[PDB]
């Protein structure tokens, strides 16, 4: 799952 | 403990590891509209601090009960579950803040705190608000609230407006089309075709567009934080009567969200509307599994329902109809494995939003 | 169960939800690398598959299964553990090979062949080879190998070579160095820095390479399959003598692999060099917290110790040295985070 | 004597004996833009000179004494501490003007003049204007001047602007990273990277730049030399308030100089700016030691504080901070001993 | 002190404070020949060292001392008069070495040491060898050494060898005819112009070349640490007689030196000569007034003095004369102020050196 | 002086 590797997204 | 009974422990070992990371805060704290605002809204507040006792729940590196400390507050306990509590800690000490805020590692539900407090500040809010389920342990920490205290924020409003998108849509099937092949290495493909349509719309899209998109205006869900309970959040209804203000395909629902810190002084707005500068949240789009053909002045109608699960996210249900027509589409999507599409280029606006010559104003 | 033992519950929760997902079985299958490399060693070995038994371990969608079929197999026993198994029998089913490949759901430790085979397919290479620990349980089936039987593919070469890349080390010390601000917002980070590096420079780097960045010719550790005992796994020992074919600053190592088939036709490579075509498992680099100086003729001798650990993964300890100088650099890694940065 | 006293013995040795060799004479009169300003705000300011009397403050070589002849003066009086007034001796004699150029061996605070002047001429600019303290000499010399005396130069301004240079930050950083090794031949200096870094920002780097890094309208403070002490030099307080116009990263703030003849005729200005001609000053920057971000519309605000040290230079203190987020920069710079970087 | 009596207070003043900076111990350890060679002069001798007293004649930060301490010394006396005494002191402590290197701050004329030590460790050179007068410092110290003790490095060789370079003799008037022009913005400066060229003709010159510019194989003078005194070093004569390998203007002298670690495993030699990779030491070189002529086969004879004088450095004189012509010339320099000529390009060899066609040598 | 400014000279 892409939530539970990252649940926040990155920002530049 | 209330978070052990609702939150699967495979879901919360991957979730404490992921914000046990140093280069995770670094994000955060790097998103100036994020940060920058908080603390805006905490140190011009500054009665709602000064001499106070304060909560800071989740607190990761830290950094909102420094902003809390600059504002006068008496004594801060910064609760963190993950093993960033630790580095809060350090920094608690380099800072030579160790008479003023408490770092207290573990889970809000399950802690201790020594006594109740005059105010309390997080930031729970995941991508379309209610992921990671962190709202309901920032209002289970009311517990530890005095009757009068205040919270910040103190109320959170979802924004859900449908959008046109052709690309988007078509580009499910452009990648489903993959399996519709009858000879991928001398394999016949195309029986598992409808099986990777399927698990693409499941997918919530995790990006930002051009509001020009946007077929109507938004209907706003708030929450107060102030009376909302845990409860509140197990099952969230979400109606819609959207006013078509253009014709054309509805596609699906974009949601965004903003929060506000209402204090003595002033209340103060952190937004992440497609209007506003991107932050690290940018906005979310559901598709619908089949377009709704809608003229401008028509009422597109539905639900957007929201049911909590173990893995400290939502399942997501949408419902919508054309009420002059009956056209109706639905779909169920999983907000926890959304697809992240954000590329970085400027979001291109909707073809045939001209109404002068383009050539005409080359040279405006 | 040995996989159970080995594996927190956690990881494998995750792990077979991953490979669950349709998207995730394209982008393998896409690699055209990748899996034409398998497709032609198998058929162009189909003397090791005609009127043979198979089993292939984690056959996912089964595509390496169908190959076989087409090499001629009589039998083809198909594990998989995560819910692909269903729409590999779907694949089966509408390809109409019931009669030649036989879906078993399961982990290849747990679940029960009918017979032995007198062949193992499988792709169980992670980035760096060892990620995700499925070399193991590729090692495991071999107790449904007959006594000379065959394995596909048959052995697995891993490079190590020092590289200089300036403009990467200042990427990832530019990152970690945020954490030397004192004052961020008014806040004093400085306290954190070291823990920033740390923890940063734990992340191995995943993306490609030029080549001409690499000071030396590799050293290779070979793992046979035919040979090795899944044991041999848990702590793998690589030593290493550089000798630097050029001066400046050693950022790191870089790593790769090879694997070969070894058919009685003909021997078979597929490789993820930086001087090849790209595959989906890319390169990796592990940096350094300090680069060392080297002199062309110097000798960077240390070890790469490679500790398996119960999340599917390795913690990766590199003690490298140059010898003439006495500077050392020393570093622990986290393979299964790592960054991409392709 | 007043130098002695504010002047350390091993620094004015050195100070003189460099002033001492003609090669760097050479290296000042061959600045076309300072030697051909003086000589025009001379020359066209003849009434300033014509049948004065008129001081010269560090004449070195005596080119500035030259250039009020050339403008009428009657007599000249060329002070200067360095075996230079040797020199500048020989060229008074090689140009036949022994009968109005004098020539006056010593330190301008030390000597005696036999009369009073109505204006004293000087170079004593040095790096960021201050460094060497020959400004307090210039203003001592005023002891010499008329009532109604003038000043060439008149007035001096010192700007100041935030700029940004990532290229700049990272080269002084990754020198001061040198002693962030942990096995240097084997030998750990990381214990020394803060002291390193302290260090190598501890220089303000000379050279020039184009007025594209600079992310504010300039501040600046001006030094009126008709009107001000000796005194009024030792402690030097500059407060600032830039309204920012770009976003990004501040790495430290810039200084250049303009001073201004305002003679009877017209007013002629020399400027070091970087949107104009190099001079042998170039440009000055302080780098902060870590930059700090700002935004658009933001205010950078702070005070660099400038305390004359017996070195013949400044200790320079410079703390700003980015009031919308309370981030705060503190530096303590040497401006005797800068990084001359232009290559 | 004997050192206060021998040298003036503002020079040293300079001098320790130029030692105290960090970014110039920085440049002496990056200069890999000499820290290398160093290290392993000290290493590759270990039984020189091992359970041996070191004492470290301006140790600076400390780093000769640590290799000291890796070839097995059990106590060594690091001595160092600028304030980087300091920073050494943070060094052997960060580096768990309080108990085996002790840091005495100040002159090693004016310390005491708890005891005797076998064996002194020291970089006592500067450019040309003798400037900085260091050498003074590192004999003075065997006061300190045991009878039969050692020294690191033990010996010292200058070499001179004249050369030819037209460019740089000519460069000397072209700078100093600045002055002869007769209207310098209205003023005639033509009567400064010898004077700026005696200014230019006292500096040595510090930079590096091609050694075909040397007209005749080099003669040494040896300096023997463990027999000289601090006096043989005030007054330092060195005769020459130069058979001339070429023919050509000789235009002045070119020094380098080498120094030898004679250890009891093996003597390690470290080499500024021009035919070795460039150190920051570079090489020095003193132009004659007036250039001589000789022809190869002849002898050019004459003395190069160097006076000790009290800024730490020496007052030049050489004369040099063509026997067979009688033709002679001279120069007075100042070490202390060399001009620092060096540009980063390779040196060019002088012209007229081909003996085969470049043109046929084009492609190999 | 250029030896009182820099005893040892700079090597890139
Ligand atoms: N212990 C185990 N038992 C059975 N399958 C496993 C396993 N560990 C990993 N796997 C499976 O092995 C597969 C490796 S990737 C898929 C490879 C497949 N042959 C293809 O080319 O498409 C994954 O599908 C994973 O689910
Ligand atoms: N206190 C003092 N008294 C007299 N001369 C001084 C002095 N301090 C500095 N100087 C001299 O002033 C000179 C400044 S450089 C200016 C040289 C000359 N006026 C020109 O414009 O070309 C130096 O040569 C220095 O020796
Ligand atoms: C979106 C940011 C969440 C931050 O809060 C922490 N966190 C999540 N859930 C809890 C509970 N229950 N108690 C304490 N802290 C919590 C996350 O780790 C992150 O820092
Ligand atoms: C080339 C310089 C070497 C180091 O030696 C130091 N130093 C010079 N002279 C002395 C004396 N007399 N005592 C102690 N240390 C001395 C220099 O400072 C430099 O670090």
């Amino acid at each position: 799952s892409t939530g539970g590797k990252a649940p926040r997204k990155q920002l530049a | 403990s209330v978070f052990s009974e609702r939150t699967e422990e495979s879901s919360a070992v991957q979730y404490f590891q992921f914000y046990g990371y140093l280069s995770q805060q670094q994000n955060m704290m790097q998103d100036y509209v994020r940060t920058g605002t908080y603390q805006r809204a905490i140190l011009q507040n500054h009665t709602d601090f000064k001499d106070k006792i304060v909560l800071d729940v989740g607190c990761g590196s830290g950094i909102l009960s420094f902003f809390a400390a600059q504002a006068g507050a008496r004594k801060i306990y910064a609760v963190e579950a993950s093993t960033m509590a630790q580095h809060a800690e350090v920094l608690v000490k380099s800072n030579n803040l160790t008479d003023r805020i408490v770092v207290i590692p573990g889970k809000v539900e399950e802690v201790s705190l020594p006594e109740q407090v005059d105010i309390i500040i997080s930031e729970p809010m995941g991508y379309m608000l209610f992921n990671e389920r962190m709202l309901e342990s920032y209002l289970h920490a009311k517990k530890y609230l005095k009757p009068s205290g205040n919270m910040f924020p103190t109320i959170g409003d979802v924004h859900l407006a449908p959008f046109t998108d052709e690309q988007l849509y078509m580009e499910q099937f452009t990648k489903a089309n993959f399996w519709y092949q009858p000879s991928f290495h001398g394999v016949d493909l195309s029986a598992l075709r409808g099986a990777a349509v399927d698990e693409y719309f499941r997918q919530p899209v995790v990006d930002t567009f051009d509001i020009r998109i946007l077929m109507a205006k938004s209907v706003k869900y708030t929450v107060n934080f102030l009376e909302a309970k845990e409860g509140d959040l197990h099952r969230i209804e979400i109606p819609f009567k959207f006013h078509m203000l253009h014709s054309g395909l509805v596609h699906g629902l974009a949601f965004w969200f903003d929060v506000a810190f209402i204090g003595s002084i002033m209340t103060v707005w952190l937004s992440t509307a497609p209007t506003e500068p991107l932050t690290h949240w940018y906005q979310v789009r559901c598709l619908f599994q089949s377009p709704l053909f809608a003229k401008a002045g028509d009422t597109l109608s539905g639900t957007c329902l929201l049911i909590a699960n173990k893995r400290q996210s939502y399942d997501i249900s949408i419902v919508a109809q054309v009420d002059q027509t009956g056209s109706k589409s639905s779909n169920l999507l999983d907000l926890k494995n959304p697809f992240f599409r954000y590329t970085g280029t400027t979001p291109s606006p909707p073809p045939g939003s001209h109404y002068t010559s383009p050539s005409e104003n080359m040279w405006n």
